[PDB]
């Protein structure tokens, strides 16, 4: 898909999420849950600064969902 | 699916963020399948600007960014 199997991947591994958004707004924290419309429920968000524990986040802000994992090794 | 979890906020205290960065802080009366949300006990900030009090509000949610839910709302039992 899209960003609906970045999303459905994302809360399959607890991966972490950069969420670029309308206005060059950034999300980054970890999906909970989301729906087709790419609205979410999410977790320990950083927003670019601020903190922000848990989220409900609508989708139409949305314009790209990008992956940040943690990986081991070079 | 997820705008049932928001229909299960009644009584949270929320601050929401409006597309024009208008912050509004109050406590959930109801939201519906739009996510048309009612707010009571509100304290409605404007970018660079003092806040207003207000003992209602209620906002479009196509006029809606995002919601700032409570630190303790059990995220899981509200996803059954």
């Amino acid at each position: 898909t899209g960003p609906l199997s970045v999303l459905t991947q994302s809360v399959k591994n607890n991966t972490q999420v950069l969420i670029n958004c309308r206005n060059n707004k950034k999300l980054l924290g970890r999906v909970k849950a989301f729906d087709r419309h790419c609205n979410m429920v999410l977790e320990n968000v950083k927003e670019m600064d601020r903190y922000i524990s848990k989220m409900f986040l609508r989708g139409d802000s949305v314009i790209v969902v990008l992956r940040n994992p943690l990986i081991a090794g070079k | 699916k997820l705008v049932r979890f928001l229909m299960k906020l009644s009584h949270e205290t929320v601050t929401i963020e409006l597309k024009n960065g208008t912050q509004v802080h109050g406590t959930i009366t109801g939201v519906d399948v739009s996510m048309n949300t009612h707010l009571k006990a509100v304290k409605m900030t404007l970018k660079n600007r003092e806040p207003v009090q207000l003992e209602t509000l209620s906002i479009r949610g196509n006029n809606i960014r995002y919601f700032i839910l409570p630190d303790s709302l059990p995220l899981d039992t509200l996803l059954v």
